[PDB]
């Protein structure tokens, strides 16, 4: 079909874009725009960094630079998906706490710059929650630049209670790069950081008890894993495996004022009506690439249980597809024939304006 | 957000009877391929038989007439239940049951004037004990 609905999950680190009906995004590239010191997006912008000023148009999940964001969307439609956006309805995702004026701006750019026939805006956390198989719960979304605790009640996020931790995979890669660089193995360039990111995604894990795991690593090599570098050399990492994602629970490891993701979860729940706290405690849904660590659901489980009231059932839901649960959720939505009457059409926008997105999408 | 699937005439007629207190239990399911909400079960159900109605392998919608006392009053409280047993449900099944929930609840209020006192979500039927139903409706 030349008019297949599109799904674009705009993340602060990566853009996951594809077609409605598919199981995974067809395009996954960096949210980076490079302008001369006319513009470059993604991998090529990073490559030509010697003659460009690189920028992240999505600061902590929020789109802050729209001239740059238009470059990402242009690259998404023509270079990644290889489609004409004037013939495809486009489902877009938004961050928790995304300003209403920002949501309006996104709609206007889709309709006036790209001339899309129809569009939809959904909150990332709510799509992950829905695809998990529930409508009330608290979501821990940890991606590339930001981590959020989002309490959602019947499909509506509670803005007052949403917690934002400006620490995610980007920082953990940097931290592993520094902790590897200081024990011999020196990684410096953007490509060497990509090797580190790969070590981190393949070998890192969350310890159930950090100080106990530090002790196990100090007295034996039971927790050591090896990694073959591109040149053929074999490196062996020990406590770096869990010290790196431990930063999520102890952000003081990288000089941060914000308490760990278990405490910000507790704080987020404590900001909501006592009557719904039990429903939040029993439905902690994980989503995002930085929630892929083995052992993280077990660790969040014991940490929430140590803070929560003893008469709360604490449940952590960590779907195996959570690295792409936002994109997959939108893909299922936009692929429905009954979804045809949910889209904001170009005609409805021309009559009402961009404030239609608050009514038709929410 | 909210996706409105058509409701079968049967399912609508059973909900109409449940709103008029002629039935005390209506279980609905989504026919995933046809994008429709259909009738699954309407057996006479007292609170003690309720745990044994909830499937173990698939997600469901349930309307239940919860008859109980609360501070000297006798209440016949219609409760909504979204059961989701877990990873036995595909991502598509999980997404459709979550997305279709609000529109189904709005149609039931707008057309049948059903007074859903609470919307409950459970992993399994064995949770629906008398104390649990009481704590959901009256959380104090
Ligand atoms: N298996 C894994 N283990 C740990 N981290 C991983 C894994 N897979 C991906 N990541 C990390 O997750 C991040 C990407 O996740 P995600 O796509 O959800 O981010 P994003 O949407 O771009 O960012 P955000 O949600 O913060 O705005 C990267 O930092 C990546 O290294
Ligand atoms: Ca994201």
């Amino acid at each position: 079909d030349e008019t297949t609905a599109l799904v674009c999950d705009n993340g602060s680190g990566l853009v996951k874009a594809g077609f409605a009906g598919d199981d995974a995004p067809r395009a996954v590239f960096p949210s980076i725009v490079g302008r001369p010191r006319d513009s470059y997006v993604g991998d090529e912008a990073q490559s030509k960094r010697g003659i460009l000023t690189l920028k992240y148009p999505i600061e902590h999940g929020i789109i802050t630079n729209w001239d740059d964001m238009e470059k990402i969307w242009h690259h998404t439609f023509y270079n990644e998906l290889r489609v004409a956006p004037e013939e495809h309805p486009t489902l877009l995702t938004e961050a928790p706490l995304n300003p209403k004026a920002n949501r309006e701006k996104m709609t206007q750019i889709m309709f006036e710059t790209f001339n899309v026939p129809a569009m939809y805006v959904a909150i990332q956390a709510v799509l992950s929650l829905y695809a998990s198989g529930r409508t009330t719960g608290i979501v821990l979304d940890s991606g590339d630049g930001v981590t959020h605790n989002v309490p959602i009640y019947e499909g509506y996020a509670l803005p007052h209670a949403i917690m934002r931790l400006d620490l995610a995979g980007r920082d953990l890669t940097d931290y592993l790069m520094k902790i590897l660089t200081e024990r011999g193995y020196s990684f410096v360039t953007t490509a060497e950081r990509e090797i580190v990111r790969d070590i981190k995604e393949k070998l890192c894990y969350v310890a159930l008890d950090f100080e106990n795991e530090m002790a196990t690593a100090a007295s034996s090599s039971s927790l050591e894993k090896s990694y073959e570098l591109p040149d053929g050399q074999v490196i062996t990492i020990g406590n770096e495996r869990f010290r790196c994602p431990e930063t999520l629970f102890q952000p003081s490891f990288i000089g941060m004022e914000s308490a760990g993701i278990h405490e910000t979860t507790y704080n987020s729940i404590m900001k909501c009506d006592i009557d719904i706290r039990k429903d939040l405690y029993a439905n902690n849904v994980m989503s995002g690439g930085t929630t892929m660590y083995p052992g993280i659901a077990d660790r969040m489980q014991k940490e929430i249980t140590a803070l929560a009231p003893s008469t709360m059932k604490i449940k952590i839901i960590a779907p195996p597809e959570r690295k792409y649960s936002v994109w997959i959720g939108g893909s299922i939505l936009a692929s429905l024939s009954t979804f045809q009457q949910m889209w904001i059409t170009k005609q409805e926008y021309d009559e009402a304006g961009p404030s239609i997105v608050h009514r038709k999408c929410f | 957000q909210g996706v409105a699937f058509p409701i079968s005439r049967d399912a609508f007629q059973a909900l109409e009877k449940l709103s008029k207190k002629q039935l005390n239990y209506v279980q609905l399911e989504i026919d995933i391929k046809n994008e429709t909400i259909i009738l699954a079960n309407t057996e006479n159900t007292e609170l003690r038989d309720l745990p044994k109605r909830i499937p173990k392998d698939s997600a469901r919608y349930h309307f239940f007439l919860y008859k109980h006392s609360h501070e000297g009053d006798y209440l016949e409280s219609v409760v909504f239940i979204y059961s989701m047993p877990g990873y036995t449900c595909s991502i598509r099944e999980r997404m459709l049951y979550s997305s279709c929930k609000s529109p189904l609840l709005e149609i039931v209020e707008r057309q049948l004037q059903m007074d859903v006192i609470r919307k409950i979500e459970i992993d399994n039927g064995d949770e629906l004990t008398a104390d649990f139903l009481y704590d959901e409706v009256h959380p104090k």
